[PDB]
C-alpha cells in the first residue's frame, strides 16, 4: 500500500460563485453570476471525478490560527455557514466527512518537523466560508472525505519570508503524511490571487457588466504569474511570489500555494488553466498540475 | 446621554478557564465592570470589538434577536461560548441611515445563526450585557477603517442616540499588546510575553487613569506599533469618539496575561 | 475517398485578439491583453492542430455582398490588411493559399441549390479583415489552404427570417461541395455574440481593467445561448436566434453561424466551451463542435 | 468661403465600365462637376462618403498622402481603382479637435495602407480632386450617427476652414435609391430597379433643382425609408449643414441607374 498525490489545484473560494450555482445547501438565490469561472470549476469537477482519490486535502486562508497550524478532527462536522462579510450571497448548510487518520498523521509530521500543531476535536466548530466554498466547486457531491488544514498566522505575523518557510515544512510534512498512510490524495489550494479591491458593490451583485480587475497591474501581474505557471517555469513563479505578493497584494501569502507545492516538490511541470476571471476586482484562477499523468504522483 | 464607558478584554481565555488564576482575576474584573454597568442604568451599550471584522463597508447588527453556540476557531478547547444577544433595531437602523451621511458606507446586517465574534459573546456573558433590559448597537471593526473613522463612528452612534433620547453605555471590546506567544503553554504558567510589552501597557493604562487625552493621543500611534496592540487600538478610539474626545479619569480593575498577550478592564470615569 | 467536415468552430474576430498576440504580421506594438479569450484561442489552435484538415471555410461578416455570395477565386493572395476603426490595433501584412477547386465547387453547389453565386478573381484584392484574424487565432501557421465566403446581404436587406434560409440552403451547398470533392475540412462561423457595446475606447485599450460586458441583458443572452450549446440542445438554440439577434444584437445575424450550421445538419451535439470573454463591451465565445468524435463527420462517396 | 458644393455618385460602375452608355453618361457628368468645382477656385474641398463606414468615434484623414490600388469588393470585376489622394492636414486636424466642442468624440486617421473608399475614389479620379492643389477634408460616415449629426459636423468643418481663411468646395458622395439588382444582369440593361424607386428620385431631385429646401427636408426620411436611399441620404445632410441650411437651386448634370441603385451628379447653386 503505497501513498499517492494525484494532483494539486489552485482553486480560488469567493463565495459568489457557489452563490451563482444556486444549491440546495445555500440560501440566498441568486440569478446566475461568474459563469467564465464556474465553467472553470466546471472542468475541474470532471478532473477530480476521474481521479477517484481517498481524500481531497484543502489549507484555507479564512480559518486563521496564531498558535501553531491546526487540523480538522472530527468524523461528522455539520453546521450553518454564514460569511460574516458577504451574508447575503453565502448561507451554506454543510455536512462533511474527515479523513480524521490522515489529519492526525499531518499532524504528526508536522510536530516531527518542528512545527507545532493541534487537532481541531470540537463537534460543533463553524467551518470556514473558504473551506465550504473551493469544496463545493471542485466536488459538489460531497462524498470524498476531506483534511481542513488551517492557515497559521506566521506570513503576516512573522514576515514572508518566515511564513513561506513554515507553509513549506508543513508541505513536506503533508507529504509524508501522505506516504506514510498509504492514501490517495488530491491537494487543494484555496487562494485567489490579486486582492486589491474597489469598494463598490452592485445594488444586484451578479450584474456581470459591473464586474472587471480593480486595476490593470493587479491584473497584468496576474497574468504574468499564471502565464509563467502553465508554462512550467515553477521555481521562476517561486522566485516571484514576494514581490507577487507586495505588489498585486494576492492572498497566496496566506499559505495554500506554498503548502501544495512543496508537497508536491515544486515540480517543473507546466500547469493547466481552466479559466481566469475577477469577482469583485479581485484576481482568480483556476489551475491544475496532474501529477499522474506528469508520472511524479507516487511517493 | 453617555452614562458609562468600559474598555473590556476580547480574549475567550478568562471566561473559558478561569481555574488559572491570572484569568480568573480578568473574569472576576469584568464581572466587577458589569455591575458598574448596570448602576449606570443605561437603555443601549454601543458595543465595538475587534474580533468583528468587515472589509466591504461598516456593519451594524440589526438583529433583533442572536442565539447560539459559538466555538472559538483558536481556544475550542477550553470549551463553548452559549450566547443570547439582543439588538436596539431603532438605533442599529438609525446608526445605518445615519453612517453614509458621515462619509461612511453602511449597511444593517440581520441573517439567522450571523456569526457573532468572540469578543462580543465574552464581554456579553462575563459583563451581564445583550439582554433585553440592556440590549446592544454592535459596530464592526472594518479593516480599512482608521481610528480617525472608528471615532466618528461612536460619536455618529452617540448622536443617533440624543435624538431617540436614550442612555447610553460604551464598551470597546479588546486586547492590549499582541504578542501572543507562537507554542503551546502551560497556562497556568502564562504571563506578559516580553517587559517592553509590559512597560507599554502599563505606561498607557496609566495615562487613561489620569486622563490625558493629549499625551494618550500621541502615545497611540507609536504604542499599537510598538506592542502589536490589538487592531491598532481602534476599541479605545471607540471609546474617545463616543465621548467626543473629552474625560476625566478613569479606573484600572484587572490587568493580566491572556497567552502572552496584554488584557485589561478598564472602567471610565466620565 | 469520403468528403468529411472534420469539426465546426465558432470563432470570433475581434481584431484586438491579434494585437494582444503581438505577431510578426501585425505592426502595432501591444502590452499583452484579453488573455482570457487568447488563451481559449489555444486551446482550439491544439485541437485543430490534431485535426490535419485539407481546407478551412470561413464566412465572414466583414465582407459584405449584395449580388448573391461570393468565393475567393484567386490561388495566392496576398497583401496588407488595415482595419477601418481600429487601425491603431490591427495593420496585418497577410500572405494565404485559397482552395480554389473547392471555392469553384461551393459556387456551383450554391447556383444549383437556387442561390446567385460569383468567384473572386481578382487578384489585387484585400481580404477582409474578420477573415484574416479569425484564421490566425485559429492557424497562425498560414500552411492549410482557405475558402473564404462572403457574407450576403440578405438578412439585413431583406429581413432576418429570409436571409437566414439563404445562409441554410449555402451551407447545405457547402457540405454537397465538400463530399463532392472529398475534402477534410473544418468550418469558421466567424461571428461575435451580443453587440451593443460602447462607442469608447480607453488610452491603453489593452487596459483590462478597463474591458468588460457593456449590458447585464447582453451578457444574459450570450450565457443562456452558449449554455444551452453546451448542453447540446441544437434545435433549441435556432427557435431562440432570431430574438437573440433583435434583443441582444447579435453577430450571428450576418449568417456564419447558420451556414456551419446547417452544413454539420444541426447536430443535436454538446459543444465545447473553450472561453468566453467580452472584446470592447462585446460578447466572444470560442466553442467547437467535434463531428468526428462523435462519428457524424463522414459525408458519403465522393466524384470521379 | 463656401464657393461650390455638389453631389455625385459613390458607385464606381461609371469610371470602371464607361462603356456602358448609361454608366458613361454619369462619369461625364461627375467630369463636369469637376470642372464646375475647379472654376469656383477652392482652397480645399470638404468630402463625405457614404461607404467610409466608422463605428466609435468620428474618424476624419490626416494622412498628407495616401496612395494605393482599391479593388471594390462588390464590384472587383469591372477593374481597379488606383489613387493618389492629397489631405488638407492643418484643416482636417482642427476638424479633430473642433468635433468635440460640438458633442462629438473624433480621431484623426493617418495611418500607411489605410483603406480609402469606393466612394471617395471614384470621385478624386473623375473630379480631379485630392490632389495638392485640392486636397481634401475627409470625415467619416459614423453608423450611429444621425443626418442632425452630420450636418452640425460639416458645419463645423465649414467653421474651421474660415478661421484658415480658406476656400471650401463641398462635395457629398453616394447614390440615391438603394435597391440593388439581387442576381448578376447585363451592364447594357442596367435601369432603375423599379418604378417607385424612379419617381422617388424624380420627385426630391426636382426639389433640389428648385430649391424647395423647406420641401426638400419633409420629403427626406419618408424618401430614404422608401426607396432605401443610400445611407439615409446623410450624403445630403452634409451639404445642407456646409451650405447652412440654405441654397437657391441646383443643376442636375446627370440622372442613371447603377446595378439598379440609383445615382445622380448634382452641382448646386448658392
Ligand atoms: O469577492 N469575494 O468574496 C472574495 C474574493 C477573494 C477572496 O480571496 C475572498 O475570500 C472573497
Ligand atoms: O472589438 N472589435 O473590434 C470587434 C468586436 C466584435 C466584432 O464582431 C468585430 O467585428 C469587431
Ligand atoms: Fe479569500
Ligand atoms: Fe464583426
Amino acid at each position: 500500500m503505497q501513498g499517492e498525490i494525484i494532483a494539486g489545484f489552485l482553486a480560488p473560494h469567493p463565495p459568489h460563485l457557489v452563490y451563482g450555482e444556486n444549491p440546495p445547501q445555500n440560501e440566498p438565490r441568486s440569478q446566475g453570476g461568474w459563469e467564465v469561472l464556474r465553467w472553470a470549476y466546471e472542468r475541474a469537477r470532471e478532473r477530480l471525478d476521474a481521479m477517484k482519490p481517498d481524500v481531497l486535502l484543502v489549507h484555507s486562508p479564512h480559518w486563521i490560527t496564531s498558535v501553531g497550524h491546526h487540523f480538522l478532527g472530527v468524523p461528522e462536522l455539520s453546521g450553518k455557514s454564514v460569511d460574516p462579510i458577504f451574508p447575503n450571497v453565502f448561507r451554506y448548510d454543510f455536512s462533511l466527512n474527515v479523513d480524521v487518520e490522515l489529519a492526525e498523521a499531518c499532524a504528526e509530521e508536522g510536530r516531527k518537523a518542528g512545527l507545532v500543531t493541534k487537532m481541531m476535536r470540537n463537534p460543533k466548530f463553524r467551518v470556514d466560508y473558504g473551506t465550504i466554498t473551493t469544496l463545493h466547486l471542485i466536488r459538489p457531491q460531497w462524498d470524498i472525505p476531506v483534511v481542513g488544514i488551517s492557515a497559521n498566522n506566521s506570513p503576516y505575523y512573522l514576515n514572508t519570508k518566515e511564513g513561506m518557510s513554515e507553509m513549506d515544512v508543513l508541505g513536506k510534512a503533508t507529504r509524508e503524511a501522505i506516504r506514510k498512510t498509504g492514501r490517495k490524495a488530491v491537494l487543494l489550494a484555496s487562494n485567489t490571487l490579486s486582492h486589491w479591491h474597489f469598494h463598490e458593490e452592485p445594488t444586484i451583485p451578479e450584474d456581470m457588466s459591473k464586474e472587471y480587475p480593480a486595476t490593470m497591474a493587479g491584473y497584468q501581474w496576474d497574468i504574468r504569474m499564471i502565464e509563467l505557471m502553465r508554462q512550467g517555469k515553477t521555481s521562476e513563479v517561486f522566485k516571484l511570489l514576494p514581490q507577487f505578493i507586495d505588489e498585486a497584494f494576492a492572498e497566496v501569502k496566506s499559505g495554500a500555494f506554498t503548502w501544495m507545492h512543496a508537497a508536491m516538490q515544486y515540480p517543473e511541470l507546466a500547469a493547466e488553466l481552466f479559466g481566469y476571471g475577477t469577482v469583485i476586482g479581485t484576481g482568480n484562477a483556476v489551475m491544475e498540475w496532474d501529477l499522474r499523468k506528469a508520472g511524479l504522483s507516487m511517493l | 446621554t453617555v452614562v458609562s464607558a468600559f474598555l473590556v478584554p476580547g480574549t475567550p481565555l478568562p471566561q473559558l478557564k478561569p481555574e488559572v488564576p491570572s484569568w480568573g482575576q480578568l473574569a472576576a474584573a469584568t464581572e466587577r465592570a458589569g455591575k458598574a454597568l448596570a448602576a449606570s442604568r443605561p437603555d443601549v451599550v454601543l458595543v465595538y470589538s475587534t474580533q468583528w471584522l468587515a472589509v466591504l463597508d461598516q456593519q451594524w447588527l440589526t438583529r433583533p434577536r442572536s442565539e447560539g453556540v459559538h466555538v472559538d476557531e483558536n481556544w475550542y478547547e477550553f470549551g463553548d461560548l452559549a450566547y443570547d444577544i439582543r439588538a436596539d433595531t431603532a438605533l442599529a437602523e438609525a446608526c445605518v441611515t445615519s453612517s453614509p451621511l458621515h462619509g461612511v458606507h453602511a449597511r444593517g446586517v440581520n441573517y439567522d445563526g450571523f456569526p457573532i465574534d468572540t469578543g462580543t459573546i465574552t464581554a456579553c456573558t462575563l459583563m451581564g450585557i445583550g439582554t433585553d433590559a440592556f440590549p446592544l448597537v454592535v459596530g464592526s471593526n472594518n479593516l480599512y477603517h482608521s481610528g480617525e473613522i472608528t471615532e466618528k463612528l461612536a460619536a455618529l452612534a452617540v448622536d443617533c442616540a440624543k435624538d431617540q433620547n436614550k442612555r447610553v453605555a460604551v464598551v470597546g471590546v479588546g486586547g492590549l499588546s499582541g504578542s501572543l506567544f507562537r507554542e503551546e503553554i502551560d497556562p497556568r504558567e502564562d504571563r506578559i510575553a516580553n517587559e517592553e510589552d509590559d512597560k507599554w501597557n502599563r505606561r498607557v493604562l496609566k495615562l487613561i487613569e489620569a486622563g490625558d487625552v493629549s499625551a494618550l493621543r500621541e502615545a497611540m500611534p507609536v504604542y499599537a506599533k510598538e506592542a502589536r496592540v490589538d487592531m491598532g487600538f481602534k476599541h479605545l478610539h471607540w471609546i474617545l469618539g463616543a465621548l467626543k474626545g473629552k474625560f476625566s479619569g478613569a479606573n484600572v480593575l484587572g490587568y493580566g496575561p491572556s497567552y502572552g498577550s496584554g488584557a485589561a478592564v478598564i472602567e471610565f470615569r466620565l
